[PDB]
């Protein structure tokens, strides 16, 4: 399912 | 091609590129900063990871669209274009892996940096595994597993169970087990054990750290809901 | 670099790239198709326009973010990076303009193709004008105006007032007047006259054409609401 | 304000 979205910051 | 630009200017431009949603530029600026040869601070590690996660995230989404079309069809065009996207994705993963191997991991001695980079290594091998076939897929899967396992072993010895890097590592290794390694029971066990051990440590945290840790714990619970 | 690929394969890959949201690839495939030298069908013209609109739309959004930061600050980094983005945007606009000039417009004899391409010419000069300064800005503004005006003159003679290309041309020329040419009253007059003349022609349309025309009329009304 | 969005189809 979801990994760390990790696309902000 | 960033060798002529100051390290501090590459970092500043990576931050501007993030604000402008120019993630390819952001990744190129952070590659240039890594290639200056100095270690990365915590904030700089996050800029490196966000840049490449967005670049490879776009490629993975496109590869999934194209693979789905290709599988429905089974001329050469859909396969050829899926292959082009796949090669470009593999190249980005190889670039990130190369930065980690030359020489970010070997210079990372503190647990927060070493776990961060080994989690990245597991993640980018995992993205390679998503597109791999057969008896290349096996060695790539093992490389992901080995990187995640080393990060897990350090994180359990060196970080509290609520540390956000430790939590995100465990989340992503559980997704590896469920989606790549065909080990859904290992994925569920890891997510449950991680969630429970973090819950028991929340009482030690400040208001802001509590918010950071509970955010990732919710992702573990969301996966557990989907998997059970 | 598309000279070795069949025209039909470039078109097919542009459609796949649109599905995958790979707009840079889509624009490169459609540039390659234009450079085969044949005229474009209606569907192919739309693929060319959608591809470049998405590429330049991303660049314009990034340029606006960076310009806003630069203006708040007034080191060289924000200006330098805004300039890099600006140059890349100018290059995309020059590429599109070059396709139109070599040789899409000169071979376009039917009103629907000629108006479509001249509207594109006005639009890409308009995007150049958005980033231009001073006494380059004047000639670029005039080039946009001249292209939109020729398209308007053809559209009024050759197409009904509900034709979606005619409506979108008038919408975009009104935005040119309001945002570029400092002529808000001309923008409002054009949007109002266009809306009213389309309304009076809706009775001639099928259910599906009515939906197409009223969608664009709503955009004219939304601008009029914002401008009055 | 809004030009033709023109980013789909
Ligand atoms: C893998 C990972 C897990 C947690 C965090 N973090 O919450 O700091 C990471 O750092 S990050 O910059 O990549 C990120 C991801 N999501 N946020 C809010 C930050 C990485
Ligand atoms: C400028 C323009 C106006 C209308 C249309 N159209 O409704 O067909 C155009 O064609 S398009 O492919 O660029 C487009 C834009 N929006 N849609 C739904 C299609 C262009
Ligand atoms: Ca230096
Ligand atoms: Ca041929
Ligand atoms: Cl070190
Ligand atoms: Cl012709």
């Amino acid at each position: 399912a979801g990994s760390i979205p990790g696309r902000r910051s | 091609a960033m060798g002529s630009m100051e390290r501090a200017s590459l970092i500043q431009k990576a931050k501007l590129a993030e604000q402008a949603e120019r993630y390819e530029d952001m990744a190129a600026f952070m590659k240039g900063a890594v290639e200056k040869g100095e270690e990365l601070s915590c904030e700089e590690r996050n800029l490196l990871s966000v840049a490449y996660k967005n670049v490879v995230g776009g490629q993975r989404a496109a590869w999934r669209v194209l693979s789905s079309i290709e599988q429905k069809s089974n001329g050469p065009e859909v396969r050829e274009y899926r292959e082009k996207v796949e090669t470009e994705l593999q190249g980005v993963c190889d670039t990130v892996l190369g930065l980690l191997d030359s020489h970010l991991i070997k210079e990372a001695g503190d647990a927060e940096s070493r776990v961060f980079y080994l989690k990245m290594k597991g993640d980018y091998y995992r993205y390679l595994a998503e597109v791999a076939t057969g008896d290349d897929k096996k060695r790539i899967i093992d490389s992901a597993r080995s990187a995640y396992q080393e990060a897990m072993d350090i994180s359990k010895k060196e970080m509290p169970p609520t540390n956000p890097i430790r939590l995100g590592l465990a989340l992503n290794f559980s997704v590896f087990h469920y989606e790549i390694a065909n080990s859904p029971e290992e994925a569920i066990s890891l997510a449950k054990t991680t969630f429970d051990e973090a819950m028991a440590d929340l009482h030690t945290l400040s208001e802001d750290s509590y918010k950071d840790s509970t955010l990732i714990m919710q992702l573990l619970r969301d996966n557990l809901t989907l998997w059970t």
